């Protein structure tokens, strides 16, 4: 730089700068940054009198050279050689990185001996559990005789956690009920985690909401089907495409799962799947002629005859909504009259009244035996509420 | 050839191109894997800085300037797979925006997508 300032002509000196203060910049900014250590070991030193000497001529490079192309406030060595009161931050941003270059490095394996998943209370887990558990002693160990506020620790040890956990979802992009396992089984192994606790509930979510978004379409498509034709409500989406990746997507890998949070999550899947996928969907409807109410009949019967989840039939929960769900399916191609006599008998224990009203409307037409069905089922309502 | 494709995909994050963009990745990314380590961190070190540009692309065209549900998945699929080999001063940024889009992705209405 002195044989820049000093050394050279205007023209040499601009066309030099031009040239190479980018790499100049940028080659003497890393070089700092990995020497870091060194240079604010001490407060008072020649090097960091030289460097501020550098970064200062560097600047009046720029400013006599007049370049645009590449520009360098020097603000930030200015900063850097300020930066004397943390002294630890630097530290421990080293420590995070060997500790991420340490989790990277192990996906890095080749033999994949992490991926040798082990039955412990049972849930096959990876050996990935024990080996961040392992660089998160090494990182709070770190922290032991470092003086860093704890208010950055925390920010840096989630950030761990979210990078980590990214690096393992993008490692169990098909798995990932193993990766959802595996981390509850951390989270019962370190409460602590509330970054891991809190992301992996969240992509849990995520890929439910996300099957649940391609049943639903699924659904709302075959609904338009059977709006559209009363022929053949090719049960194609159904049997081959719907049945399939809810068993072998959504009941196979929540009963994997297995745990209250698998039974829990199949629950709420069925809710959504029953209620919200169908029979929301279907009480939606405008007016269902009688071949519509056979072929929803049909579907609702290989539903409930194709979705029995026996873990899921102690469930009083389960066996009410497969219940409703099968004598829905049962009583949308029947008659008024046997609907009124198997609501006389008590089947429709699990259907509301106004769902119920609903359900009659959507399939009868305007008829006075309609109203007194109605009126018939909202009075027996009525007096069953009075007691 | 690695070098010309993610021009490719500069230039077509220039013409945003973020469909063939993306296969372009695929096919770098799985060219590489296939490739070895030294690849990966010759790509690595020589272009995670694209690699981020375009995980962190946005379109002005988007309706109200949201991002697609698919383009959010997809986009974080990408940095997942990123952040595995890149460079590690850049760690944080990346996990920031995959948390961006993560916080993000866990605000919208999934049955009935606005942008789908």
């Amino acid at each position: 730089c002195d044989f820049m300032l000093d050394g050279l002509a205007f023209r040499d000196r601009k066309t030099l700068s031009y040239e190479l203060g980018p790499l100049f910049n940028t080659e003497f900014t890393k070089f700092v940054k990995n020497n870091a250590s060194i240079i604010l070991e001490s407060l008072d030193s020649p090097l960091k009198n030289l460097v501020s000497v550098i970064n200062n001529k560097l600047t009046r490079l720029v400013a006599k050279s007049e370049v645009t192309n590449w520009t360098h406030s020097g603000k930030e060595i200015q900063d850097l050689l300020m930066n004397k009161q943390l002294y630890y931050n630097l530290l421990l941003d080293k420590v995070l990185e060997s500790h991420i270059s340490e989790i990277r490095s192990i996906f890095e394996d080749p033999k994949k001996s992490w991926q040798n998943l082990e039955v412990v209370e049972h849930i096959e887990v990876t050996q990935l559990p024990k080996l961040f558990l392992a660089i998160s002693q090494n990182f709070k160990s770190s922290f032991a005789d470092s003086h860093v506020d704890e208010q950055y620790f925390a920010y840096k040890y989630n950030l761990l956690q979210t990078s980590y956990m990214a690096m393992c979802t993008a490692n169990f992009s098909h798995n990932w009920c193993q990766l959802y396992v595996d981390m509850r089984y951390l989270i019962e192994r370190d409460e602590k985690l509330y970054r891991i606790k809190e992301l992996t509930r969240n992509l849990l979510e995520t890929k439910l909401n996300m099957k649940y978004r391609i049943v639903c379409q699924l659904i709302r498509h075959q609904l338009t089907e059977f709006r559209e034709n009363e022929r053949n409500p090719s049960w194609d989406a159904t049997i081959e495409k719907l049945l399939p990746y809810i068993l072998k997507e959504i009941v196979r890998p929540l009963q994997k799962i297995r745990g209250e949070e698998g039974s829990r999550y199949l629950l709420s899947f069925l809710n959504f799947l029953y209620n919200d996928c169908v029979t929301k969907e279907i009480l939606k409807w405008q007016i269902i002629s009688e071949v519509n109410s056979e072929n929803l009949g049909e579907l609702v019967s290989l539903l409930v005859n194709n979705t029995d989840i026996q873990l899921l039939a102690k469930e009083p929960s389960y066996k009410k909504m497969r219940e409703k769900f099968a004598t829905m399916g049962k009583f949308l191609p029947l008659h008024l009259k046997e609907i009124m006599e198997m609501f006389y008998n008590g089947d429709f224990y699990l259907f509301a009244t106004d769902e119920l009203i609903q359900w009659i409307e959507l399939l009868f037409a305007d008829t006075p035996l309609r109203r007194n069905a109605i009126d018939d089922i909202y009075e027996i309502r009525g007096t069953a509420l009075d007691d | 050839e690695v070098d010309l494709m993610v021009l490719h995909i500069d230039y077509a994050l220039v013409n945003l191109d973020f469909g063939t963009a993306y296969e372009l990745g695929k096919q770098v990314f799985e060219i590489c894997q296939e490739a070895g380590q030294h690849m990966m961190k010759a790509l690595g070190d020589e272009h995670w800085l694209t690699f981020y540009q375009m995980g962190k692309f946005v379109d002005p065209n988007w309706v109200d300037n949201e991002i697609p549900t698919e383009i959010i998945v997809l986009q974080m699929s990408i940095l997942g797979r990123l952040l595995e080999v890149c460079p590690l001063e850049e760690v944080e940024i990346v996990t920031s925006q995959w948390s961006t889009l993560e916080l993000e992705l866990s605000a919208r209405d999934l049955v009935k997508d606005k942008y789908a």
